[PDB]
């Protein structure tokens, strides 16, 4: 299941590691109270988060510019933890809140895609590892943002857009603004647990919200048909706060990586796979083998077929395992020692 | 063409093209405005919307 | 059946026993220091399949 | 064998059996200004390896300004592998020149030839400095343009591969002074000297920002190259592929400039909205209907080494009818799998390839007298569609 | 004869290298126990982990490849020690390579042992019978491993023995037999030239 | 072990004369990783193949040893050839040789005109050709999906 990290600068420094959390008790033992991250994190257990990760740069205090929080997630180390911590799904990064947008200058509109680009290659140290990531202010920067990027990884990225404003409060009276990847976060566990990875995360009701730091009407250019669409929380008449869009940052119309579940799943099938493969790593290439692979596969995928997971009346139409001396190979690839199984999906629509 | 050289397991994805249309907008007009309008001076183009 | 080096150096025998339908095997004891990153480090030792 | 005494005696099939095996079509070769941390050329396995073993930064070792450490980083960033590292240490001396060709032979794997530089007047130094007979024995040379106008003079024309412009990063990487090769110990040695190349330094850092952070694009495409040859065949064309992590061209390009560069075989990096950044051109500096497209001269350099290779161990075996089917079978065996990829054009083998080995096909009485053994290998190539035509008629 | 070059070094070795000749001679023996007399003893490794003591370039080789050739023990970076090069100090045709030389020697030593024990056997048809027939069958088991080229038999050998047609009248009133043998040796592919189109 | 090996440093040594290498692992603790011998070609590149010849001419060879002066005729060749088929097919049964019919994975052939001729018997030589399709590890596991 999706476990968050969460990337940012801590009141009380620490090591270069990330600690495990459970509770908010386990972060008041670890942390102390009140910050920007803090906050989130706090709203990500109270939507019904379970466990998170959490990684410190720094200091809270330590915090100089937008260059210099992009040149601080650039360092090695973070890379290397992430990749050696095996359960880390999610990467988040709140701290992008506390910077102003003061033009919307060709300054700032590059400075917004090194952070998708530097966040995505965090994202390729493992696979599977999907960005949550956040917009400018306004629409007008957003949508030129959205066009104007261009990198080989926008199957890994998805932003949420606006900023959210909570019932949290400093000690001055004023309302607390928060990214909406925290809320969305914990959604993705509940739904993970209650519905399962293929369940899009869309069409849900989140918790603790006041209302949207902007309005409904201005984010009409920010969803786009074919690619570099958004995903919009859009508070509704008489139905509470709602999450609205499940689209990643995929450009190709055709491509299945185009919805946040169809990536997610994919990823979730691909690791069991390779779970299941590294007890075939030296057994013998021959016929009993591939018949046990393919009862295994077989067997697991059709306990998924039947949870809805997969897009199919019969299972012949649901998926498909090949593996054999024919079909799958030569025999020049067996004294070569390499065995190949080829596996084929089809995934939901929503 | 992933090339073996340690043992283990290796992971592929079909990278092979997927074609298909897509409709586009067929309505999306241009309006001519005249050179004294200030609304327009001094910018390449207007985007309105409502 | 095998023949094990045990920590000394046995090539002299290896290459004098392990023949073509002799039946045995040999098992040898790779470098004592840090694995060299080029990769050159096989140079001490025979192609033998044995 | 000779039996001598009574008993049992056991005899092993020692007759050659041969198979062609598929290698590495991607591994570049960077020559440039590098600082090695430790005093040939050096396999790199990723910019966390390079690190390790390389001080990255925007300063030579003393001044000069390199951007070989930023174009590495592209390099790795547009899904390159491994690689290999030639620094050049000192003053750029003719034996340098002459022993360039020879180093890069002894790595086995070497299969393109980069230069990271961004000086024209070095980039030429080091392209004339690979002999003919280099990039004739199976190596891809990817050069910079240095003029949108005129194509680059080149050797071997057929195996080389221009792009042009040059493309544009926002930050460089600065090293502390404790990585500038002679600063931390000239600091505390002798602060007046410090002073002085710190002038240099800095007026060197200003211009850099000033002209803005232009890296050479040929470290890009080389990663580009691995990136395709990884996800499609050595057969695809570099093409149509997105780059990452890229800030702007260095110059715009329209449809009608472009078309000139092409006729001259100058590849393009254009922009387009709907798709970003990408590679427009696949087209090598040769303009003959073979060696056209880098796919097809590409494609043929995998073949014949690897061909060549699987061929070292029948160099001396028996001139007769058996041990050529037994060659001509291993090749036809590598063709049929190329032929099943999408790798070579035609509806039936007979049209995608021929193999023909014989006595009286190929060889003749004398040649097999003299100790020669011929082979003829033909293939069909697949070209990329450069042009797409849509003809709509109201039938 | 043949010549070999450079000699050869190991660890054991501490003042004097090793001839090449020494070395030579076991490949000989383990070639023709695995592939045969007529298969070249070349392209195989040195068994005894050995070096060459100088090293040998491509075109060096190259200029000594002619006339009075001189067979190398070269080094190759993935398959370590070979000996590289078969010729004879010979050049022409018949007796270039040291398997064909070797073959014809082999070849006449088994052929003279047999003929033997027919030395003063009588001199007519029935003895023609037999000593053609021995020697088809020895020649034929030769083709059969692939130590003479040919699509058929007749391609790759003949006999010939008789009244009219090896030796004459007077041949025979003066005790003489004789017998013709041709054979088609197989030649080492010394070169691999591949063509593509 | 005394050193870690990374995965990029295996796949360094694993060609040609390829060192095995004893490794350890988050989830599984200390493996042995690879099975190559010091010879590269496909006939003896894995340990198992090579192995499994040695094994398979020792028995062979031990079994033979109780025919050695046994008359040289057609009733001793049935004998032989039962006796070879038997432990070939056992073989078979138990995973050890890869084909879908015992005639694709091993072949015995012993007879007047199959392996040896007349000149051969007369001189006391009986021969037995034996073909083995020995099963090879999937040292690399490759999974595609579309």
């Amino acid at each position: 299941i999706g476990i968050p990290v969460f990337i940012g600068y801590t009141s009380s420094p620490v090591d270069k590691t990330a600690i495990k959390l459970h509770s908010l008790a386990d972060f008041a033992r670890s942390f102390p109270e009140s910050g920007l991250m803090y906050y989130s994190v706090r709203h990500f257990f109270e939507n019904g988060g379970q466990q998170a990760y959490v990684l410190s740069l720094g200091t809270e205090q330590q915090l100089s510019d937008f260059s210099s929080l992009i040149t601080a997630l650039q360092q090695a180390w973070l890379a290397q933890t992430i990749a050696a911590e095996n359960d880390i799904t999610l990467i988040i990064t709140p701290d992008v809140i506390r910077f102003d947008q003061t033009e919307i200058s060709d300054t700032q509109r590059d400075l917004w895609l090194q952070l998708w680009q530097s966040v995505l290659n965090l994202c390729k140290s493992r696979r599977g590892i999907m960005g949550l990531l956040d917009a400018p202010d306004d629409p007008t920067l957003a949508a030129k943002c959205l066009q104007q990027f261009s990198s080989a990884d926008r199957q890994w990225g998805v932003v949420y857009w606006p900023l959210l404003k909570s019932a949290y409060q400093d000690n001055t009276q004023n309302p607390i603004v928060l990214s909406p990847t925290a809320a969305v976060a914990a959604v993705i566990q509940r739904n993970d647990n209650q519905q399962g990875v293929w369940t899009a995360p869309a069409n849900i009701a989140l918790s603790k919200v006041i209302s949207p730091v902007r309005a409904y009407i201005e984010a009409n250019a920010l969803f786009n048909p074919d690619g570099t669409s958004l995903n919009l929380v859009r508070s509704f008449p008489g139905k509470g706060i709602r999450i609205w869009g499940c689209r990643t940052l995929e450009n190709t119309h055709d491509s299945p990586w185009s919805y946040i579940q169809t990536r997610r799943l994919v990823s979730y099938i691909e690791a069991y796979m390779t779970q299941l493969g590294r007890a075939f790593v030296f057994e013998p290439n021959n016929a009993i083998t591939w018949m046990k692979f393919k009862g295994q596969a077989h067997n697991w995928l059709r306990q998924l077929w039947l949870k809805g997971g997969l897009r199919g009346t019969q299972e012949d139409q649901a998926f498909e395992v090949l593996l054999g001396v024919d079909e799958s190979m030569r025999e020049a690839d067996l004294r070569a020692g390499k065995m190949i199984i080829k596996i084929r999906l089809a995934v939901l629509i929503p | 063409t992933t090339i073996t050289t340690y043992p283990g397991v290796y992971i592929e994805e079909d990278a092979s093209l997927s074609l298909s249309v897509s409709s586009s907008a067929t309505a999306v007009p241009v309006f001519a405005v005249a050179g004294d309008n200030p609304l327009i001076s001094g910018k390449p183009y207007i985007r309105i919307s409502n | 059946t095998l023949l094990v080096a045990a920590g000394e150096n046995i090539t002299t025998a290896v290459s004098t026993l392990c023949k073509p339908g002799k039946g045995l095997f040999a098992i040898f004891d790779g470098p004592t220091t840090e694995l060299k990153s080029d990769g050159t480090s096989n140079s001490d030792y025979d192609p033998n399949p044995f | 064998t000779i039996p001598t005494y009574p008993g049992v005696y056991i005899e092993e099939d020692a007759s050659l059996n041969l198979s062609v095996n598929q290698g590495n079509t991607a591994i570049p070769v960077f020559i440039g200004l590098f600082s090695p941390k430790n005093t040939q050329v050096t396999r790199v396995n990723s910019w966390l390896d390079f690190t390790n073993l390389f001080n990255a930064g925007c300063i030579a070792p003393i001044v000069n300004y390199t951007t070989s450490s930023d174009a590495l980083k592209l390099y790795f960033q547009n899904g390159g592998g491994p690689c290999y590292i030639l620094p050049q240490l000192d003053r750029l001396t003719q034996g340098f020149l002459d022993s360039i060709p020879e180093l890069i032979k002894q790595a086995l794997e070497i299969t393109l030839i980069v230069c990271p530089e961004w000086d024209s007047g070095y980039q030429s130094k080091i392209y004339n400095s690979l002999t003919s007979s280099l990039l004739n024995a199976g190596y891809f040379l990817i050069a910079d343009n240095q003029d949108k106008n005129t194509a680059l003079i080149t050797e071997v024309a057929s195996q080389t591969a221009t792009y042009y412009p040059a493309v544009k990063v926002s930050q460089l990487i600065q090293a502390e002074d404790s990585q500038i090769a002679v600063l931390a110990q000239l600091k505390e040695k002798n602060p007046t000297v410090y002073q002085q190349a710190v002038q240099k330094i800095q007026a060197i850092q200003d211009e850099i920002a000033a002209n803005g952070n232009i890296i050479p694009v040929s470290a890009v495409m080389a990663g580009i190259y691995c990136a395709t040859d990884a996800s499609r065949g050595v057969w695809k064309a570099p093409a149509n592929i997105v780059l990452s992590g890229i800030s702007d061209v260095a110059e715009r390009l329209t449809d009608d400039e472009q078309g000139e560069m092409n006729s001259k075989g100058i590849n393009a990096i254009r922009y387009f909205s709907h798709k970003g950044f990408v590679v427009w051109g696949a087209r090598t500096l040769q303009n003959d209907d073979n060696w056209r497209y880098i796919p097809v001269r590409r494609l043929f350099n995998a073949a014949e080494r690897d061909i060549k290779q699987a061929m070292q161990s029948v160099v001396f075996e028996p001139n007769s009818q058996p041990t050529w089917e037994r060659v001509k079978s291993a090749i036809d065996n590598y063709l049929y799998s190329l032929w099943q990829q999408g790798a070579l054009a035609g509806n039936k083998p007979q049209e995608a390839y021929f193999v023909q080995i014989g006595k009286d096909v190929t060889m003749s009485d004398d040649d097999i007298k003299q100790g020669k053994m011929i082979v003829k290998v033909g293939m069909a190539a697949v070209r990329p569609a450069e042009f797409i035509i849509l003809q709509f008629s109201q039938q | 004869a043949a010549v070999y070059y450079p000699w050869l070094t190991a660890d054991w070795t501490t003042t004097i290298d090793i001839p090449p000749s020494a070395a030579i001679a076991g490949v000989y023996c383990s070639v023709d126990s695995t592939r045969g007399v007529w298969k070249a003893p070349a392209n195989v490794p040195i068994q005894g982990g050995l070096q060459p003591k100088y090293p040998v370039t491509d075109d060096l080789q190259a200029q000594y490849n002619q006339g009075k050739a001189l067979n190398m023990i070269r080094t190759f970076p993935k398959s370590g020690t070979l000996v590289w090069g078969a010729r004879t100090l010979e050049d022409n045709d018949n007796w270039r390579y040291i398997p064909v030389r070797r073959l014809f020697n082999s070849a006449e030593r088994d052929i003279k042992n047999a003929m033997s024990f027919a030395v003063f056997e009588p001199n007519s048809q029935p003895t023609w019978e037999r000593v053609r027939s021995a020697v088809n069958n020895y020649l034929y088991s030769l083709w059969q491993q692939g130590g003479l080229a040919g699509n058929k038999p007749d391609d790759a050998y003949f006999v010939q023995i008789g009244k009219d047609i090896t030796m004459t009248d007077d041949d025979i009133k003066q005790g003489k037999m004789i017998i013709k043998i041709g054979m088609a040796a197989v030649r080492p592919a010394e070169f691999i030239i591949l063509q593509f189109t």
